[PDB]
C-alpha cells in the first residue's frame, strides 16, 4: 500500500543549498553537516563527519568534501585521518583519502580546508603540532605532498586568478605563496614583503577574498590587502575602518569568519562591536559594518544580530551569517543590506556556513 | 483522502507528533529530516524490519495498520522528535514495541529517523 | 610551579557514588555513564559508551561494565558489538570482550544488561530481532552461551536467593527461569504459569524485586507477583493499585524504570500519573506512590517531579529517581519519603539511574 | 570559584573547565590523559596585582565532558602565533585526541 524507499537524492536544486557546519562541540565525535535550502529554511539532509568535522563543496558542485578523524575504537586504538568524498545529491559516501595523522583539529575557519582553483587539489592545514600544508590530489585519491616550506605559517587562502596557487600568513607578518605543479608538488614558492605587525596589528586570519586580491582586518580595526594579479604579491595597508566617532566607543572587529566581500562591487562586509579590549576579537558582532575598499569609507551599518560567521554568494548578491545556531539571509544587492529571513536551529553549534557553488 | 497520503497534506499538519498516523512513534520523523513519510533522506537506508499497530484516523472514522519503519547508517536527524506510545506495548510482544532500534539488523544500524508506513485497512 | 597530572581516582568513596546512564539520544553515538556523588551533587567523571550504550557495577564493587557497539568507520564499516570492562576507582578502559553483533540497541532498562548473583557471569539480551539471552563469562573474558530456549521472552531477573539463575518475561504471559552451570551453559530451566493476560493487562517489564520475589505493575495499575523461594516459580495477581477515588481519577502507573522495592519493609514505590488511557505508559510521573505489598494498601503518595525511572539502596534506605536530566534524592527510612536533594543537569537523555553496591 | 570562566587563572581557556568535570585545575578527571603540549595565556592576578604565565594543558581520551565551557580569549592570537591560539585542539598529539576537558596551570610570573 505504501512502501519505504531509499536511494533518494536531495530534494531541492543545487542553487537552493547551504551547508552549516556543526561542530557538535559538546558531543564532538559526532559533527555533522546540515543542508539547508535557503530560500525557504527547508532542512534538506545531512552528512556526518565524526569527530570535529570539517567539509568544502567540490568547486564544480558534484561534490562534497569533508575532513575527519577516526579512532578504531573512538578513544582508544589506531587514528585514522582522511578526507572522505561524498556526493552532493544523494548525501552517500564514495571514497576514503587517507592523511598522515596530523590533520588539524580545530574550529572551522575557511582556510583550514581549501582547493586550488580549478578544482584538481585539496589543500589542507596540518598540526602536529608542527605546521605544514597538506596537498590532496582529488583525480588520484591519495596524498601527494607536505608543504614544509609553510611551517610557522598558517591557513590557505587559494588565488582565484590561478589554476593552483595559494597563500598561507606567516609568523614574520607576511605571505608565502605555493605555487603548485601538476602533480600537486610544489613547483615554486615566494614570499612577501612584511605587510602586517604580529605584535602590534595582529590580523584576522579570514580574508576577503578578491579575483586577484585578499583583504584582511586587524584586531584594532585596520585594514590589509595583498595583490597577487602578478607572481609576486604586493601587500599595502594598514588603513582604518573607523572614524574618529567610531573611535570614542572603541569600535572593533570581532568574529570567526568574519568577513566577506563582494566582488562586484568592491565592498567588504565585517563584523564588529563597541567597547574593543583585548579579548574581545571573537564577540559576537552587535554590528555588520559594509566597507568600500576603493573609498576606503563606511557605505552602511546594520545590526548583527549576533553573528560570528559569515559567507557571500556573487552571483545572486547575497550575504550569510550566522550566530552558533541560527542562519540569517541578507541582499546585499544594494550597499545597504535587507534582511530576507532567518533559518532557527540550523545548528547546535557551527561557526561555518557556504553556499552550494553555482 | 487527503487524511490517507500525507504527500497531499499541509507540511505543518505531517510534521507533527498529533498527526494521526504517527501514534506509536519513537524517534524524529524522517519527514523533518529532508525526506518525507515514505522516503529515507538522502544517504540513509529502510529498516527491512519494523514495529507495527493500529492508528485511528479521526478524518474518515477508520483504524489502520502501520509499519513503523526506521531510516538508518546516518547519525541522529534531531529533528521532530516523538514519544508516542498508542498501543505499544513491551518486548514480551517484540513486534509492538518501540524501545528498541528497528536499524537492529540494518548494514549499518547507526539510527537516522523513524516514519509511519500506511499498511491498509486494520 | 605547577604540574598537571593524571592517573587520578574517583574522588569520592564508593558509597558515594551513581552511575547516570545518558543516553544522548540527540547524539547517540556519544553516549556516555556520568558518575556523580548523590550526597552532595558533585560530578565525578564519566565513561565513554559509543552508540546507545548500557552500564552495571560489578556485585563487587571493583568494576563497572558497558555494553556498546562500534563500526570500523561509525556510520559504515564492521560492526563490533561488545562488552568493556573498566576499573570503578580510575575509569580506565581494561578489557573488551567479543558478542556477536546481535546486543540488544534499545533504551536503558535494567534488565537488559545484567549479572548473575555470584558475580561471575553477564546476562544480557538479544535481539536480532529474534530474542535470545547471551552469557558472558567474566573470569575468562568471553561469551560462552547463547540462550535460544529464551525466544519470544524479553529481559533479565536474576534471582537473588541463587548464585546463577534468572528469569525472563515471555509472550505467554509467564516467566521462564534459567539455571546455569558452572561453566554458564543452561543446566537447567522452567517455565511458570501464566501470571498475566498480555491481551487484557500487559506488565511493565520493571520488578519490583525482593530476595525470593519479584513483583510487577501493569498497564492499568494492578500488581503480580512471582515467587521464585520454592523451586518452580509460583505466580499470583492481580490485585489492584487502586481505591474507589482512584480508579475514578483514572491513575495508572507510568514511566520506564517505574518500580522499586524496599524490602526492609516490603515497601513498594510506583510512578503513577492522572487520567490514563492507551498511550500514556510512559508518562512523567504526577506523583509516586508508596504501597505496602503486605497489606496491599498505599501507605503515601508524594509529587513526582516528572520522573521516569528510579532506583533504591536497600542499606541506606535511599530512593533515586530521575526525569532524563535531573536526578532526585529521597530518604525513604519512613513510609513517606522525604526530598533530600536534586542534582540537576545529571545527562541530557538518560532513563537509569545505579548505586555503586555497597552490601 | 575556580568553576567560573572569570576566574583570573582561566583568561585564555576555550574548552571546559576540568575543576567541573571529576578534576581540578591541575590534575585530569579519572581515565583522562594531558596533553604534553599546550596553548599558554598571560593572566592578570587581582589578589597579588602580578601577572603570570597560564599553560593551557587540555586532558585528553574521553568524549567531551560538556560542564564549565569557557570561552576566553586575553592576549590570546591566531594560528600564525601557534602557541598563543586557542581554537585548535590542544590534545592534537596525544595517544587518543579526543578533547575532554581543559586545565589552567601556573607556570611562574
Amino acid at each position: 500500500r505504501e512502501v519505504l524507499t531509499g536511494g533518494h537524492s536531495v530534494s531541492a536544486p543545487q542553487e537552493n543549498r547551504i551547508y552549516v557546519m556543526d561542530s557538535v562541540f559538546m558531543h564532538l565525535t559526532e559533527s555533522r553537516v546540515h543542508v539547508y535550502d535557503y530560500t525557504n529554511g527547508k532542512f534538506l539532509g545531512m552528512v556526518p563527519t565524526a569527530f570535529n568535522g570539517h567539509v568544502q563543496v567540490s568547486n564544480d558542485g558534484k561534490k562534497i568534501y569533508t575532513m575527519t578523524t577516526y579512532h578504531e575504537r573512538i578513544t582508544r586504538g589506531k587514528r585514522s585521518d582522511v578526507v572522505e568524498v561524498w556526493d552532493a545529491d544523494k548525501l552517500t559516501f564514495e571514497k576514503e583519502i587517507s592523511l598522515p595523522p596530523k590533520r588539524v583539529q580545530g574550529l572551522n575557519y575557511d582556510g583550514l580546508f581549501r582547493q586550488t582553483t580549478d578544482g584538481k587539489f585539496i589543500v589542507l592545514q596540518n598540526a602536529s603540532p608542527a605546521t605544514s600544508i597538506g596537498i590532496v590530489d582529488v583525480a588520484k585519491g591519495d596524498y601527494v605532498e607536505d608543504v614544509t616550506a609553510a611551517a610557522g605559517c598558517w591557513s590557505v587562502i587559494p588565488q582565484p586568478n590561478r589554476p593552483r596557487s595559494f597563500m598561507t600568513i606567516c609568523g614574520d607578518g607576511g605571505l608565502l605563496t605555493i605555487n603548485l605543479g601538476e602533480d600537486g608538488k610544489v613547483a615554486s614558492q615566494s614570499r612577501s614583503k612584511q605587510m602586517f605587525s604580529v605584535k602590534d596589528d595582529p590580523i584576522f586570519i579570514a580574508p576577503a577574498l578578491d579575483k586577484d586580491k585578499a583583504h584582511f582586518v586587524s584586531y584594532y580595526g585596520n585594514v590589509y590587502s595583498a595583490d597577487f594579479s602578478g607572481d609576486e604579491v604586493k601587500v599595502d595597508g594598514p588603513w582604518s575602518l573607523l572614524n574618529d566617532e567610531d573611535k570614542a566607543k572603541n569600535w572593533v572587529p570581532g568574529g570567526y569568519n568574519l568577513v566577506g566581500l563582494h566582488r562586484a562591487s568592491g565592498r567588504m562586509y565585517v563584523f564588529m562591536h563597541p567597547d574593543g579590549k583585548e579579548g574581545t576579537h571573537k564577540f559576537p558582532a552587535a554590528e555588520i559594518w559594509v566597507m568600500d575598499t576603493k573609498t576606503k569609507q563606511r557605505v552602511a551599518r546594520i545590526p548583527g544580530r549576533d553573528a560570528l560567521s559569515m559567507t557571500i554568494d556573487q552571483q545572486r548578491n547575497l550575504m550569510l551569517t550566522l550566530d552558533g545556531g541560527n542562519v540569517n539571509v541578507y541582499d546585499i544587492s544594494q550597499p545597504e543590506p535587507k534582511l530576507l529571513r532567518t533559518i532557527e536551529g540550523a545548528a547546535e553549534a557551527s561557526l561555518q556556513v557556504q553556499f552550494h557553488p553555482v | 483522502h487527503i487524511s490517507l497520503n500525507p504527500d497531499l497534506a499541509n507540511e505543518d499538519e505531517v510534521n507533527s507528533c498529533d498527526y494521526w498516523r504517527h501514534c506509536a512513534v519513537d524517534g524524529f520523523l524522517c519527514s523533518c529530516c529532508g525526506g518525507t513519510t515514505t522516503t529515507c533522506p538522502p544517504g540513509s537506508t529502510p529498516s527491512p524490519i519494523s514495529w507495527i499497530g493500529t492508528c485511528h484516523n479521526p478524518h474518515d472514522g477508520k483504524d489502520y495498520l502501520i509499519s513503523y519503519h526506521d531510516c538508518c547508517g546516518k547519525t541522529a536527524c534531531g529533528r521532530c522528535q516523538c514519544n508516542t506510545q498508542t498501543r505499544e506495548r513491551p518486548g514480551y510482544e517484540f513486534f509492538l514495541h518501540n524501545d528498541v532500534n528497528w536499524c537492529m539488523a540494518n548494514e549499518n544500524s547507526t539510527f537516522h529517523c523513524t516514519t509511519s508506513v500506511l499498511v491498509g485497512l486494520a
